[PDB]
């Protein structure tokens, strides 16, 4: 039907389709033509079904021809032969004892994963006993899988795995004697709500409560009580020093700028002031941690158009420091606004480098926008990254590409709303994210350093980094012993060079600190590129000590995270009555 | 009659400062033209 | 004496707020001699050195009592607050006390990552920061203790990266001024919890302020005229200088029978009338230049706006004498030497041309100092800077005004120290490296166009050398002869007329 | 909401389907948390 293909507004969409019977009867080498059905079913222009439709595309994407002859049958042996399924599974499960699976794999398999249910996704009439294998040998370890997925891997890795397991959820055709993947997926989230506090990244434990908050419609009371009993167990284990108190009351300063190590950064185009309440979609770019901004030089500007900014070896570690450094604010500014106003940008990075995250700003007074991305000619080699026809509605957010692209050269094309005004306006540039060093699978999909140097100057700008953030700490911690303490209770705290010295040393505090987060994520990347395992999740693991031993900064973003699909959890009983688990959990007491 | 706490800490919850623009005009007899303009 | 019986004093346990209670009720000197002469002090310096034996030892294989890796920061805090006495300060100068330096600093600068985890590494980095920040303070015997401790770590650094906590203790505990504690009784009012001696209320103040700073603003900050006059209780009869520093003081009262490490000091502030030997005294030495005393620059140096000039800084304060010079201006330096770890580019220059004219020929500081100039490659350096400055390149067989100034005022001490045995007191090496760099075709590129009596001195400078005279010969028209022509076509005067009679007769 | 913006050249792929639907995933999340805050207790 239509509805598996419906865009978010409703008035679009677009469909994918092919088959596993499509190559096995291609595999006789004699189908060469095809046909489609528009039929409306049933149970001014009053037009019904196929006369609904507005305007139509048809295109056809053919299939990578490799070096590798007789692909035929090696392609019609997973849909034939469902012993790999298991095998793959296998491969996530690290139960083999042929060494010890490093994340380039698990990457690779996740890929075929992901590929396989989207080729069975659709099987008409066909026999689905290796679907129904793979089915029930993804429910068998699924606890497993959303463990090593979830929770010991990066943005990429969890973000390919919430992409299969919804695609698992959204191909649910299941036979009656299957249960569907709901259920089952929901029962292996709630099996894991105790090792979150112990995991790696922010974005992987996004994508966790996403799925989760999707899934939790079919079942509701495993849930509540899982997130109500992980509510209170952080919430009387962060209580647990006077110095980021008395920040919070002098100066409203939250971010505790002594604790070296955070979990993720949270940034969007769209202390909060209580009376509108007497947001939502910051949450859009998640792990920018893992994930470093880059630099932009500008090189072709169309006409009427111009980009402005708005307002030996510590010298090689003081360089490299400065190509890790979030730019300051820049802006496009036009002469001549008109309707329809077509005008183009070009930015350039320096060198190749891999493209993850992009951010636009909300921008009133454009209809479009289009983003191209080259890395040797514009013809040579361009692919189109997003066209956005909405800008003055809500802002441009591309979060996590995969696979992701590799490219030295922007270009940004812009068209202005119809009956735009003749006003000055202002277009960001926005936020750019990605990667410094560019892996060698990463760089075989389209003067290289080797890995052991990078990783080198990489931990050698980690400690003087290191080094800068505790002697901006020291600093602090001297110039804030030299605060009034009065004796006056907490009125007069509430009631200058010296402020004014203060939020300059706790901006430079937080800047080292979040530099030092994102350098250690990056020398962690690069040792688990060497073949090395972060934090493996032991079963022995006491859930009580790995929340008292988890870093404040990830308490405080699990409490926010969750506590958040607690407040989605209460909306969605649709005004009816809340049930009674959570509403016992929380009695007079623990409220308190 | 010195500013408390309460008057500091009710301030940013909502020098001699203008109040005709936030207030309204009107007049006992019918006039050509409406005074808000004065405000 | 009662209290000592409680904690089991005549193993052993405490914890933070019982050395906390100790620390706080040992600071009057009664009670500090009864702590000294208890074996307190004896065993836990004893336990901490043994606990850091031990980890070293643990790192490096992959009366006691034992310490474990929490209770030594806060007992490292005990010593930076029983500190303040003078008496402390002449213990921990011991070679009783040295261990604890010793142990602490291979703790934490060779074993590197029994298990530390990064926040109580953090703990004991800033406690030995707070130890070390409170011994040197105003006690000059461990300053030059600490010095040598420092430099004898730097000399046998391994061979080549330094450690963090070496590289923030030099950015941090050198690099800032040393700060002491201003005691001040008044019967008028001026306009925290601290130690009963320094009183209560506003009639009493106590401040913590850097030595750097005089007596006038630290007495800002707090017809006949009354006037504040400040005394002291060891001079009787003699007001103090508003711009009188503070290390001045210090010398005049280290000087006059004060007790070393005596860590406040007090001055009563009276009301005089005004009607509308002490400034010249030597200041206080300092850690900084007290380390720099022994050349521990050039051993730094050894283990590590234009950028060339912040580069070749550090080549400049590795020859010996360099520092002593340096330390003229303290503010100054220590801004430059802000900018190196990451007016100001002149410094580096200027410093070398003061060294170049306070050390002669006629010594062997100077011919030493001459002889590691050419050998380490200073003489490239600016050689190939002012061909980059000036845009010439060497004979192949508003601030670059400035730059080029300063350097040909560097070239001109160099020649000819007294200008600011001639003949053999430099060696030919020299004349033949002149030979081929960029000195002539700049000069007469500049010349057939203050910097212009920099030039002159130069050229009497290149004159008053007798082996350095055959560069003047060009590759053809004199330099003499030609000066005279611009000398008559610029026709101060006197210095002009002088220096060109001069390269005349040269050149003749 | 969010911005009706989706990755064209991962269109070659055959997950374009599953961006989406993780992008309303993601847009209904909003939408229901705005709504949640919205609204009083009854």
């Amino acid at each position: 039907w239509l509805a598996s293909g419906l865009d978010l507004s409703g008035h679009a969409g677009m469909l994918t389709l092919t088959s596993p019977k499509l190559v096995k009867g291609m595999a006789g080498g004699k189908y060469r033509s095809f046909l489609i059905h528009v039929k409306a079913v049933n149970e001014s222009e009053n037009l019904r079904g196929c006369d609904l439709l507005q305007e139509v595309s048809v295109t056809i994407r053919r299939f990578k021809k490799t070096s590798i002859s007789k692909e035929r049958v090696q392609r019609c042996a997973m849909l034939q032969f469902s012993e790999f399924h298991e095998k793959l599974v296998n491969t996530l499960c690290r139960k083999t004892d042929d060494g010890q699976i490093t994340e380039h794999a698990q990457s690779l398999v996740l890929d075929t994963l992901c590929w396989l249910a989207g080729v069975h996704s659709n099987g008409p009439g066909s026999s689905k006993e290796g679907n129904e294998n793979l089915l029930s040998k993804t429910r068998k370890f699924l606890s497993d899988i959303v463990r090593v997925c979830f929770f010991e891997a990066g943005r990429s890795i969890a973000h390919k795995c919430a992409r299969f397991l919804a695609l698992c959820i959204s191909n649910g055709k299941c036979d009656p004697c299957q249960p569907a993947f709901g259920p089952v997926l929901l029962k292996a989230l709630l099996d894991n709500m105790s090792f979150l506090p112990a995991a790696t990244t922010g974005g992987s434990v996004y994508w966790y409560f996403v799925l989760l908050n999707y899934v939790k419609d079919e079942d509701l009371a495993g849930c509540s009580t899982a997130c109500a009993s992980l509510l209170t167990a952080v919430s009387r284990q962060l209580q647990d020093t006077p110095m980021e108190a008395l920040l919070q009351t002098r100066y409203g300063l939250y971010s505790s700028p002594f604790d070296p190590v955070l979990f993720d950064l949270e940034m969007s185009g769209s202390e909060i002031d209580l009376s509108d309440v007497l947001e939502g979609s910051f949450t859009s770019l998640t792990g920018l941690l893992e994930v470093e901004p880059l630099h932009f030089t500008c090189v072709s500007t169309s006409d009427g158009t111009r980009i402005e900014r708005d307002d030996g070896l510590a010298l090689a570690i003081s360089h490299a420091s400065h190509f890790l450094q979030p730019p300051p604010h820049q802006s496009i500014i036009i002469e001549r606004m008109h309707s329809g106003a077509r005008r183009f940008v070009t930015l350039d990075f320096g060198r190749p480098i891999l493209l993850t995250d992009v951010l636009i700003p909300t921008c009133g007074d454009l209809a479009s926008l289009s983003i191209d991305i080259w890395t040797l000619g514009e013809e040579v080699d361009g692919r189109r990254l997003v066209v956005a026809t909405d800008i003055s509605t809500h802002s441009l957010i591309l979060h996590d590409l995969i696979p992701p692209p590799v490219c030295r050269f922007m270009k940004i094309t812009v068209i202005g709303r119809y009956g735009s005004t003749n006003a000055r306006a202002k277009i960001p540039l926005g936020f750019y994210y990605g990667h410094t060093y560019i892996l060698p699978w990463e760089s075989e999909l389209k003067n290289q350093p080797e890995i052991d140097q990078h990783l080198a100057m990489m931990v050698a700008l980690q400690e003087d980094i290191q080094c800068r953030y505790n002697l901006a700490c020291h600093r602090l911690e001297t110039l804030l012993q030299s605060i009034d303490l009065p004796p006056l209770n907490s009125a007069n705290n509430a009631q200058v060079e010296e402020d004014s010295r203060v939020f300059s040393a706790y901006q430079d505090c937080i800047q080292l600190q979040l530099q030092l987060n994102l350098a250690h994520n990056a020398v962690q990347r690069l040792k688990v590129a060497l073949g090395a395992s972060r934090k493996m999740l032991s079963e022995t693991s006491n859930p009580e000590d790995l929340i008292q031993t988890s870093s404040t900064e990830q308490l405080r973003t699990i409490i926010r995270y969750l506590l958040d699909t607690l407040l989605s959890l209460l909306h969605a009983s649709n005004g009816h009555s809340v049930p009674a688990v959570l509403q016992s959990t929380f009695h007079a007491q623990a409220c308190e | 009659t010195a500013r408390s706490m309460v008057s500091t800490i009710m301030k940013f919850l909502d020098g001699i400062h203008n109040f005709a623009p936030l207030g309204t005009i009107t007049s006992s007899s019918p006039t050509a033209q409406p005074a808000e303009v004065l405000l | 004496s009662l209290l000592m019986g409680w904690m089991g004093i005549t193993p052993l346990a405490l914890t933070e707020s019982h050395l906390a209670t100790l620390a706080s009720s040992s600071q009057s000197p009664e009670a500090i001699k009864q702590l000294l002469d208890s074996g307190l002090p004896s065993l836990l310096v004893r336990s901490l050195a043994s606990f850091c034996f031990s980890h070293i030892s643990s790192s490096e294989s992959i009366n006691k009592m034992p310490i474990t890796a929490d209770l030594v920061a806060p007992i490292l805090r005990f010593l930076t607050e029983v500190g303040n006495s003078h008496i402390m300060k002449d213990w921990l100068g011991g070679s009783e006390v040295n261990p604890l330096w010793t142990a602490l600093l291979f703790l934490l600068c060779h074993s590197g990552s029994t298990g530390l985890t990064t926040q109580q590494r953090t703990a004991i980095e800033n406690a030995t920061v707070a130890f070390f920040l409170q011994c040197i303070s105003c006690h000059p015997n461990n300053q030059k203790l600490m010095a040598q401790v420092l430099c004898e770590l730097f000399q046998t650094s391994p061979q080549g990266n330094i450690s963090g906590f070496i590289r923030r203790l030099f950015l941090q505990l050198m690099l800032e001024d040393e700060k002491v504690t201003m005691f001040l009784q008044s019967p008028c009012p001026l306009y925290v919890i601290q130690h009963p001696m320094y009183g209560a209320g506003h009639k009493f103040r106590t401040l913590h302020l850097p030595v750097s700073t005089t007596l006038s603003d630290v007495l800002d900050r707090v017809i006949t005229v009354p006037v504040f006059h400040l005394f002291h209780k060891l001079l009787a009869g003699q007001p103090l200088p508003a711009e009188m520093t503070l290390a001045q003081l210090l010398t005049l009262l280290y000087d006059r029978k004060l007790p070393q490490g005596y860590r406040s000091i007090d001055l009563t502030v009276k009301l005089g009338s005004r009607v509308i030997s002490l400034l010249e005294t030597c200041p206080i030495q300092s850690p900084l230049q007290v380390f720099a005393g022994m050349g521990g620059l050039a051993l730094i140096a050894e283990r590590l706006i234009p950028a060339h000039s912040l580069a070749a800084f550090g080549l400049f304060l590795r020859l010996p004498g360099y520092a002593e010079v340096l330390l003229k201006e303290r503010k100054h330096a220590q801004c430059l030497l802000r900018l190196v770890l990451g007016v100001l580019p002149t410094l580096p220059f200027h410093v070398l041309r003061s060294l170049f004219s306070t050390t002669p020929l006629t010594t062997d500081d100077g011919v030493l100092l001459r002889r590691m100039a050419l050998e380490i490659g200073a003489l490239h350096l600016i050689l190939v800077c002012l061909s980059a400055l000036s845009h010439h390149s060497p004979r192949v067989p508003r601030l670059e005004e400035e730059h080029v100034t300063c350097l040909l005022q560097v070239l001109a001490s160099y020649i000819n120290p007294v200008s600011s045995q001639n003949s053999n007191a430099l060696p030919s090496v020299l004349l033949e490296l002149l030979s081929q760099s960029c000195l002539i075709p700049a000069m007469s590129s500049y010349l057939r166009n203050p910097l212009y009596r920099a030039l002159l001195e130069l050229l009497r400078a290149i004159a008053s050398c007798a082996a350095m005279v055959p560069l003047l010969l060009p590759l053809q028209t004199s330099v003499g002869t030609l000066l005279a022509k611009m000398k008559t076509c610029v026709d101060l005067v006197p210095d002009i007329q002088k220096t060109a009679e001069i390269v005349y007769a040269a050149t003749t | 909401s969010v911005s009706q913006a989706l990755d064209a050249r991962l269109e070659v792929g055959l997950e374009q389907q599953a961006e989406l639907m993780l992008k309303m995933m993601s847009t209904l999340e909003a939408d229901s948390i705005l709504q949640a805050l919205t609204n009083t207790s009854p």
